[PDB]
């Protein structure tokens, strides 16, 4: 467990299961306008109805399209530098962190970024906030802030989700359609859903490891964000395979002891569907795709 | 092996010949579902059942 990447899992595996606390849930949907979210994704489903051309259904998916829309254009903003408290101008980075009062230690935050004000000769406070309850007020922050606050999100609205952590310092959620019988990436950092293939095709990303993590299970994921899995596999020198899945197969057995007969067996007839998705490549498209710029 | 072989000692493959080993009934669902997602490793694995089936029986730790 001395590498990192295995104890990530640890911390990752705790942190999940800050999403299924019901107080931090009703404060998560005090925050969510979740009648005009459900009334707008009936609206679609009635049209997406009338040309049969649609079919299976989607509905629960339907929301979930409104929801990613929401957070990225009400809800959540970006920060790359904040304004100045004193001046309200800009302000730059000092590569020197600053460290966490007290109070910032409270909320999770480990890292304080240094955004110095120069004609104020003033230095402003970015805390890098990991309590999601404290997003839910600062409404803020870069990816990690996105993917956390919008993985609360969803489980407060009864998604099935997963929080996603990308070795290579992205994060993001999936989210299970019934409907679909199967997984859906959802990156609200960027507004996309079903596009597995946004980090290497989109991107250019040299993917290792995506492991993601929610209260039933923790899956290495990886195999679904490639179709390089050759050259992924040549990334993947930070600990042994079967160390790798010997801990998280420890982690689901351990964790799943406490859930039914019956729910682990649908654990088990869905994992079927992703690992056949994991032996299953796609073919990139930059000549179609507008998120594809790589074959 | 034949034209599968290369899927031996793939991490996801490892993973799936393990759960065909715990759980022998989901044979019947793993290939119709193979049949949906990757309709050509359907076709490979049906002129070559035996190595398929050698393969997923292979223990693995
Ligand atoms: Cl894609
Ligand atoms: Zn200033």
């Amino acid at each position: 467990g001395d590498s990192t990447i295995l104890k990530v899992l640890q911390s990752n595996i705790q942190h999940v299961q800050l999403y299924e606390n019901p107080v931090l849930q009703e404060k998560a949907l005090t925050c969510i306008p979740v009648s005009e979210l459900k009334r707008k994704a009936q609206e679609k489903l009635f049209r997406a109805r009338k040309l049969d051309k649609g079919t299976n259904v989607s509905d629960e998916d339907f929301l979930l399209l409104e929801l990613l829309h929401w957070f990225k254009e009400e809800f959540f903003r970006w920060v790359n530098n904040i304004v100045c408290s004193k001046c309200g101008g800009e302000t730059r980075s000092r590569d020197e962190a600053l460290l966490p009062n007290d109070d910032e230690l409270k909320w999770g935050a480990k890292n304080v970024e240094n955004h110095y004000c120069d004609a104020c000769q003033l230095s402003n406070r970015f805390p890098r906030y990991n309590n999601p309850e404290k997003l839910l007020e600062t409404r803020c922050g870069r990816c990690g802030e996105w993917a956390n606050c919008f993985t609360l999100c969803c489980r407060a609205l009864g998604f099935e989700a997963r929080y996603v952590w990308d070795y290579t310092d992205h994060v993001w959620t999936e989210v299970y359609s019934p409907s679909q019988q199967r997984w859906l990436h959802c990156d609200a950092c960027e507004d996309v859903c079903d596009k597995p293939l946004l980090y290497e095709i989109g991107w250019g990303k040299k993917l290792s490891y995506i492991i993601a993590f929610s209260k039933d299970e923790v899956v290495d994921v990886t195999w679904r964000y490639s179709c390089k899995h050759d050259e992924v596999m040549s990334r993947r020198t930070k600990v042994k395979e079967e160390l790798l899945r010997e801990t998280i197969n420890g982690l689901n057995k351990q964790r799943q002891l406490s859930l039914s007969e019956s729910r682990r067996k649908e654990l088990l007839q869905r994992i079927i569907v992703e690992l056949v998705e994991f032996i299953s490549p796609k073919t990139p498209r930059p000549g179609l795709e507008h998120h594809h710029h790589h074959h | 092996g034949h034209p599968l072989e290369f899927l031996r000692n793939q991490p996801q493959f490892q993973q799936m010949r393990q759960i065909i080993q715990q759980n022998p009934s989901l044979l019947p669902a793993l290939l119709q579902q193979i049949g949906r997602e990757n309709p050509q490793l359907l076709q490979q694995i049906s002129q070559h059942q035996e190595h398929f089936i050698q393969m997923l029986n292979e223990p693995v730790g």
